[PDB]
């Protein structure tokens, strides 16, 4: 489960 | 193309597009120009795993820690991968090559996570036509600051999101361009050199002065 992603 | 950035970010500057009498930057438009390709989606697991990211004709690409990058088509089926040097192989899916098996498995858990939990960036504009055949463009480098992120792709592509503002900012070299999409999601492509001739706004001449320090910074980091 990622720490960081663009927008959600 | 790295370096040709420079030259043409420099001119623009050294005119300074906002301090003018008169800013007309509809006048710099040109449509003809819009990129065929940019990242609509990425995510940060460079901690564990590697960046993935999706390009706007639906492909996901993804680059791992040790400096390797597995692309997956847009048919769901054909596998490029580039190894740590930018040497290219093509394989499929359905024919299991037991070598890669483990970056597929994880290739996977990207592509489903941007599908079912992202939101997806420039959706409504049309794209520029192209080569269909031709190949995809990948992730050579990428790095995060304080105010945005960058990424630097193999057809001489520069983007830059910003964190705060949701604001975008695509540079093309080749034909010496940029797109912009603001706050608000409305999509214009300008001509560096007419944006010389005619200014733009503040927000447009401090991001293209930032986009020229990240551009420093690409070059310094490898």
């Amino acid at each position: 489960d990622p720490p960081l992603h663009s927008t959600a | 193309h790295l370096s040709d950035m420079l030259q043409q970010l420099h001119s623009v500057n050294a005119s300074k597009p906002s301090e003018r009498g008169l800013v007309r930057q509809e006048e710099a438009e040109d449509p003809a120009c819009i990129p065929i390709f940019w990242v609509s989606k990425w995510v940060d697991y460079s901690d564990k795993y590697g960046l993935g990211y999706q390009l706007c004709d639906n492909s996901v690409g993804v680059l791992f820690n040790d400096s390797t990058r597995l692309i997956l088509y847009n048919d769901g089926d054909s596998l490029q991968y580039i190894e740590r040097d930018g040497t290219e192989s093509y394989l499929t899916v359905s024919s299991h090559p037991n070598s890669l098996m483990k970056k597929i498995t994880l290739l996977k858990y990207f592509r489903n996570y941007m599908s079912e939990h992202l939101l997806k960036a420039g959706a409504n504009i049309t794209p520029r036509e192209g080569d269909e055949l031709a190949r995809l463009p990948y992730l050579r480098t990428w790095f995060r600051t304080r105010s945005a992120i960058i990424l630097h792709l193999s057809n001489g592509s520069v983007q830059i999101n910003f964190f705060q503002d949701h604001t975008k900012l695509i540079l093309c070299p080749l034909m010496a361009a940029v797109t912009y999409i603001d706050e608000k999601r409305d999509f214009r492509t300008y001509r560096l050199s007419l944006l010389e001739e005619y200014g733009c706004c503040k927000e447009l001449a401090s991001r293209l002065r930032y986009a020229r320090t990240m551009v420093d910074k690409l070059l310094s980091s490898r």
